[PDB]
């Protein structure tokens, strides 16, 4: 036996249950069974996202949105309040009103994640049975993989680092999980492409996967020296978490990193003849859309189209963009002079191939971001003064 | 009295608030508000349980006013009293610094905060200097916590005991 | 014996818990090298409890004293706890690494730490005595 | 190409995470603190997202699928006791609203992080964290759901402000996270908050649900604690990084006593009366649990061997023991006197929970079943009578007080616990503190402090007016949501609490 | 409304007065019997094993006596005359994957999903422009769309084999292996029906294929080899070892491995290599069933191993030829594209050649004793490549 | 080009499965029968091996959850 005594359930116990079932009522006492019936739906009818998410945080009425009432029941040494209207710049009728277009929670997240994960894996096993690797350049195999693909992953952990600022001082509860699924998406590429490059080790002798040759390269070759400063304007530069958000989002990623993972490594992959670093690729651009697309609904619909707060809005979303764009402008032209180490392939190596990617990607963030908050761009320019720093 | 959220103390205040058309102005109204209503060392209690609300829209108010008459380098690099921001940083640090009691410094702290509050600074700059007061006044308080006699810093305090039980 | 869930005081009532639980020498914290491990009651669990930790971990340590509550099992023994994920592996029939183990794990009093494929519990101060691997 | 299936497990690339951060000028923490964090520290569990999903992923797929399948099927909803039910109504929505906090916490620890290791143990607990909120929010859904009074469980996150206990709540959770130092907040959220209390919260909760014929508490609460494992794994973790600093051995055993102290004074009298007053079949004396998982197990285990650190017992340990013992029911008493400003349902105790207490508690029976059976006998049920303990209380001398510190009602007559009243007045202003330490906090850093308390907000107003704007009434419109009793039959309306004609006297303004 | 057992008071208590205090019976493993090839009984094989009735005089069997009901003539339900090949026990195949349904509908599951999440992202960029236009106009429309009709004849051969197997992991082998088939006959559709979404032009009809497939010469020997599976034969172990082991492992693999990724990616092709992933993964996961269950069970049986490699050396060589034959028909593409050095010459297609054939030596051939040499065959198929 | 975010719906695929089929001279069933089934019979519930496994999965994940921890407790 046990000294303590066994607890009968009061769901088998005959005694019990005869007992609570004499005590239950025979009718219900409410007819409203909806969880939370007073939020307003951003689509048709209430969401299991919207009720599960919407009010958790406890917000005093001199917050906007607000439904408490009082000060903060305890504060930082000399008085300032837990969360307050003196974090950010940007001012708003409602912090309520930011919904995520895929209605992400954490339950079908973790899924989409571990379904990812085993898929990968597989993956990994049958390419690694079935003896892929032996049609790769390779030049592009032992020059510019292990030295540059490795040196991607510390921007990406740069701009993850970013994100703690915005998870701690943020005033929503939407937002917050928003911006944690991108900071998590950002240390998973990272995780990948060493992933990538240990798996490429394990099957090609002579293939070293340390990274100390990467971070050689990463805080002393000159390519990556411009864009390494961008990423610490970012990480330390700024407390603001709306700026932090605007400038690691959709100013110097949507361009920068657009450009290095998917006009460069992405497509010079194909054309030297690598079938592995597309799969990860992929993977990266589906974070990035993702991302993309709660970040516009946050910053296009909520802040920049507010009822009574629109210009004031856009003023310090202007000027936030100006500078920013010159920053990751400044990024290109220094990352630009990579072309010089690859062989030449007409339309794809030469001016015209990375003028030609050049224009996409500016036309695509004109289209994206620019002309929804009045922000006046003009492609040619960019596209010359980034070429500037192109050798032939 | 009157509802939390709708008494006739906000309604007069927001009329008596919505008639500002400049900055220095309205500077001056929302310093005097934050002096007056707005610590621990208030002048006044009066308007305890309505003073965050107003000074919320004092805030946008002002914030609605800048970015209409002002350059973004100021925006972004100056204060709204004229000053550069980086100097009063400097210049509120060093007065921190030469602080020798425990009773002083907080003293700093409160009326830098009252002073300079965005949007009155950039929010950068106020943060920094913010975390920068925080780190010395908390290594300041954090001294002998329980040396002190309980009668004695009642003493040191300054307070009155209405009601002791035995 | 004495790591029984109601030992000592608890086997007290009445005015006799009053009068040892306000004595002079229970006001100061006393230390223990115990430690306390609550598992959540599960399919694979009960496999692992009726196999390996009352046939093994017993003989390795005869002071683990295992109690059954309404949802969980309460263990708590002295010196160190360890599962190896391998062995539950081949006893459940299905894959099984120490991940799968963590899943059911509900709560513990001590330090634990996983190595490889064992899951490990145990008094001992990690980092300020023994430098983690 | 030598052709053999291979993979790549997480433990390779978890090796090589150590070296993924670089130095330079302006790498430091964004928040003031008072030490300075170990350059490498390791991790006792290696985890990365992959990994973490996995996990969290299988975990979701068993707890949703027995909870939509299993109890729905077996209507599980209506064979539960309803006491325990008005019980779940609080304890849910508290602990969703310490879980949301606890997020923001980690992200300020994750910040003020240093080492690559840390920040990845600090980002699994924000995501945690994140779906504990979420696990809580879907225990009340379906309660929502199934249960026979829809009433407190659908809209609890609007009318729980009205209530006295919300404010301390806020102070040991929504406040005492999320300020002060980055250590501060650790210790109060690892060592002590994490480590001390869920522990036996979560585990007592699952027992005493399991008793009253619960079955969805002991499913979604016994999953939420496995998460808690690792969780004080990195809280011993960062004790060890901030350790060996001349800084540590100045403020540790401060910040450790004054965190223990915040955190013990709320949960020891709450979790008592929600427990012992809340429930139908009782398990055992809320005493033995406290001593048991409290004063033997974490003292025992974390504190008493970390003798090797300057880590010393706290010096509130004997207040905290006193209290222990009579905290519960001198807040139960304040709580039952004012049940028309709550958010769920109140019984008082009948002859059986008489005689346990008395049982269990001596001398229980000539303080509070004296005062229990006066209150029945002059109609504490019927709404006719029209009685409303709070005015008894008022007119036979007792008062009720807040202190400005903690935020918990006191009444000074019929209190046995340790405390005692005083009132103290600055620039113009009284205030009421009801301990040593709580005074000495005050007194210190009076600037941190400035909370208003239930009866300012609400002096010179009637009772109806009040509940009717804090939307504290049931789908009719005229029904209060709180009720003095568990049977369906003679609900109060507004009607009744205006015929009480209760009004908020100040009671600070006597001195 | 019912009165359940479980909760209702007064059943509850007869049902507990009723059930015993103690155990009857120690034994509480599932099938204990079972002879474990691994080193402990797993629940694949738990579920899996001895599903099937067998008599005694089927190998391997537990039951006895006849079958009731007869096909009309007397024809047995299963018998040892539906194949050639012989055994001592029928009950040895087991799955090195260790699959049953569960785990397998999961990972399809799991792709499917990730497959959609793809075409969502991989649509909202846009990244289509830089394809190239020969090779999307002509190639992936036109011969990308034919290779489904090899797959979907692939598939439909297996229908013979579920119901005449003799054992009962042989049953969910084959089953895989015909569903793996078909989803990479619907893939190659989806694919060709999103490139028709996204570029305006493009035709998604199968009459193109269709009318390539069953006409167009490149195609055609390929094409007659598939009949020569689909209807020609009839013994189980025959079609899977045809099916499989040879046609497949050559064809198949030069297509889709060797032409089709390949020249994708060297064109700048981001879209193909993602579906031609998925199928080499399911080729792989029904290669180690298959070379499990020929080269463990049969050809290596302690009481016919010669008989058993006879019959194998005589369908491989026959299908090897056949084989041969269908991928010197099908070398004849590379004139419809762009010359690219190293890739589209000569020594390019004879080095995938060399390595596909040396391939298929080291994995299948070499275990049942079967003689080939690579350099021969690469000749006899760069025989019909034009220069 | 257009860039929006479609996919491809398991109908349209299962549109297009009656051409999968092309006839020859042996394309005959192999057992014996005395019935011959039409060429053109349409069939209800489409469905392709995709839906399938998303469907199977999800009940499986359902059932084997239930039984292995409510039950079990
Ligand atoms: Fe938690
Ligand atoms: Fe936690």
């Amino acid at each position: 036996p046990q000294s303590s005594q066994v607890t009968k359930r009061g769901l088998t116990d005959p005694e019990r249950a005869a007992i609570i079932a004499a005590a239950v009522p025979d009718h219900a006492l409410d007819t409203q069974r909806k969880y939370h019936y007073f939020i307003q739906p951003r689509w048709k009818r209430l969401s299991e996202y919207e009720q599960l998410s919407c009010y958790a945080q406890p917000n005093p009425d001199w917050i906007a949105g607000g439904l408490d009432w009082g000060d903060w029941t305890q504060k930082f040494h000399g008085g300032r309040p837990s969360w307050g209207n003196e974090s950010t710049e940007l001012r708003t009728t409602d912090w309520y009103r930011h919904r995520d277009p895929a209605r992400r929670w954490h339950a079908p997240y973790v899924k989409d994640k571990s379904e990812e994960a085993r898929y990968t894996q597989r993956f990994l096993a049958a390419y690694s049975s079935e003896g892929s690797i032996r049609t790769i350049d390779a030049y592009w195999r032992d020059e510019i993989l292990n030295k540059y693909y490795g040196a991607l992953l510390y921007n990406e952990y740069g701009l993850f680092n970013a994100h703690s600022s915005v998870g701690r001082d943020c005033l929503s509860d939407t937002i917050r999980q928003s911006a944690t699924f991108a900071g998590l998406d950002k240390v998973d590429n990272a995780q990948m492409i060493q992933m990538e490059r240990l798996f490429i080790a394990k099957l090609v002798p002579g293939f070293d996967a340390s990274t100390d040759v990467p971070k050689k390269i990463w805080t002393t070759d000159p390519i990556y020296a411009g864009a390494r400063g961008a990423v610490e304007e970012i990480w330390q530069g700024i407390q603001d978490w709306n700026e932090i958000l605007w400038a690691g989002h959709a100013v110097y990623d949507a361009t920068f990193g657009q450009f290095a993972r998917r006009e460069f490594f992405q497509r010079l992959a194909t054309v030297y003849g690598d079938t592995l670093t597309p799969f990860f690729t992929a993977q990266s651009q589906t974070y990035f859309q993702t991302t993309r697309g709660a970040i516009e609904d946050l910053f296009v619909y909520c802040l920049a189209n507010d009822p009574e707060f629109g210009a004031h809005n856009r003023t310090f979303l202007n000027a936030w963009t100006e500078h920013y764009l010159a920053r990751s402008v400044t990024a290109l032209k220094d990352f630009v002079g990579i072309y010089a180490k690859v062989e030449k392939v007409a339309g794809a190596t030469d001016r015209a191939g990375v003028s030609e990617a050049l224009q996409r990607v500016f036309g695509d963030w004109k289209v994206d971001y620019a002309d929804k908050i009045g922000f006046n761009i003009d492609v040619d320019q960019k596209v010359d003064a980034v070429l500037a720093g192109f050798k032939n | 009295r009157e509802p939390i959220h709708e008494n006739s103390t906000r309604t007069e205040w927001e009329g008596k608030i919505a008639k500002l058309n400049s900055v220095d102005q309205a500077t001056k109204f929302i310093q005097d508000f934050r002096v007056a209503y707005s610590s621990p060392f208030r002048k006044s209690y009066d308007l305890d349980v309505d003073y965050q609300y107003i000074e919320r829209k004092i805030e946008e108010r002002l914030s609605v006013l800048k970015t209409e008459k002002l350059s973004v380098a100021d925006l972004v690099t100056k204060a709204t009293t004229g000053e550069d921001a980086a100097a009063v940083e400097a210049a509120w640090i060093a007065k921190m610094k030469a602080a020798e009691s425990k009773y002083a410094a907080e003293r700093i702290h409160i009326e830098f905060r009252q002073l300079y509050k965005p949007p009155v600074l950039p929010v950068n700059v106020f943060l920094r200097t913010d975390a920068a007061l925080g780190t010395i006044l908390m290594e300041l308080r954090n001294t002998d916590y329980y040396a002190t006699p309980l009668e004695g810093l009642r003493k040191e305090r300054g307070v009155k005991v209405l009601h002791l039980q035995a | 014996a004495h790591n029984a869930y109601n030992a000592g005081i608890m086997q007290k009532t009445g005015k006799a818990f009053a009068d040892e639980f306000f004595a002079e020498e229970n006001q100061v914290v006393h230390e223990s090298n115990a430690v306390v491990l609550v598992l959540m009651k599960s399919d694979e669990i009960d496999a692992i409890i009726e196999d390996m930790v009352l046939k093994g971990g017993k003989a390795k340590n005869p002071s683990i004293v295992v109690e059954d509550k309404a949802g969980f099992w309460w263990i708590k023994a002295d010196g160190a706890i360890e599962i190896d994920a391998a062995e539950a592996s081949d006893l459940l029939g299905k894959p099984f690494s120490v991940y799968d183990l963590l899943v059911n794990v509900s709560s513990t009093v001590g330090r634990a730490y996983t190595l490889g494929t064992k899951f490990t519990i145990t008094s001992e101060l990690m980092g300020l005595d023994r430098a983690l691997t | 190409v030598n052709r053999a299936p291979v993979g790549v497990e997480p433990q390779e690339v978890h090796k090589w995470l150590q070296s993924f951060n670089w130095d330079f000028k302006e790498n430091r923490t964004k928040y003031a603190t008072k030490y300075h964090m170990a350059n490498q520290t390791k991790e006792q569990f290696k985890v990365i997202a992959k990994e973490y999903a996995r996990m969290e992923a299988a975990k979701d797929e068993r707890q949703f699928g027995t909870l939509l399948d299993g109890l729905t099927r077996l209507g599980a909803g209506n064979k539960v006791h309803p006491r325990w039910g008005e019980t779940m109504k609080v304890i849910s929505n508290f602990l969703e609203v310490g879980e949301y906090n606890a997020i923001a916490a980690s992200a300020m620890l994750w910040d003020s992080a240093t080492a690559a290791e840390q920040k990845n143990g600090y980002l699994a607990q924000v995501l945690d964290e994140i779906r504990h909120t979420h696990q809580c929010a879907f225990i009340n859904h379906y309660y929502s759901k199934h249960y026979h009074d829809p009433a407190g469980h659908n809209d609890a996150r609007r009318t729980r402000a009205i209530g006295p206990l919300w404010k301390g709540m806020k102070r040991v959770f929504a406040d005492g996270f999320i300020s002060g130092d980055a250590v501060e907040c650790s210790v109060n959220l690892q060592l002590v908050g994490e480590a001390c209390f869920t522990n036996p919260l979560i585990v007592a909760v699952t027992e005493w649900a399991s008793a009253n014929g619960d079955e969805i508490t002991p499913t979604v609460f016994l999953s939420v604690e496995t998460d808690e494992l690792r969780h004080m794994a990195n809280g011993y973790q960062t004790v060890v990084s901030i350790a060996n600093d001349p800084a540590a051995a100045k403020y540790l055993n401060t910040d450790l006593n004054n965190a223990f102290w915040t955190q013990q004074k709320y949960f020891t009298p709450a979790l008592g009366y929600l427990f012992e007053y809340g429930s139908k079949f009782k398990v055992e004396p809320w005493v033995k649990t406290w001593n048991r998982w409290v004063y033997e197990d974490w003292g025992g285990i974390w504190i008493g061997r970390l003798g090797k650190y300057g880590v010393e017992s706290p010096r509130s340990l004997r207040d905290a023991k006193t209290d222990a013992y009579w905290a519960h029911h001198d807040l139960a008493l304040a709580a039952y006197a004012l049940w028309p400003l709550g958010f769920a349902r109140l019984a008082l105790p009948d002859e059986e929970d008489q005689e346990w207490f008395e049982a269990n508690y001596p001398g229980w029976a000539d303080h509070y079943g004296k005062i229990y059976n006066e209150w029945k006998k002059l109609g504490y049920e019927d709404p006719k009578s029209g009685f409303i303990p709070y005015a008894w209380l008022l007119a036979n001398g007792h008062d009720v007080y807040i202190d400005r510190v903690s935020q918990v009602p006191f009444i000074p007559s019929l209190a046995k616990g340790s405390g005692s009243l005083r009132v103290h007045e600055f620039n113009g202003k009284k205030h009421s503190l009801t301990d040593d330490w709580g005074e000495r906090m005050w007194l210190s850093e009076p600037e941190r402090y400035e909370c208003h308390n239930l009866f300012e907000q609400y002096e010179g107003r009637e009772l109806s007016e009040v509940i009717a704007e804090g939307h504290g009434v049931r789908s009719d419109g005229k029904t209060l949501i709180a009720q003095p009793h568990v049977r369906g039959d003679n609900l109060w309306t507004l009607e009744d609490i205006k015929r009480a004609g209760c009004v908020f006297p100040n009671p600070l303004a006597k001195f």
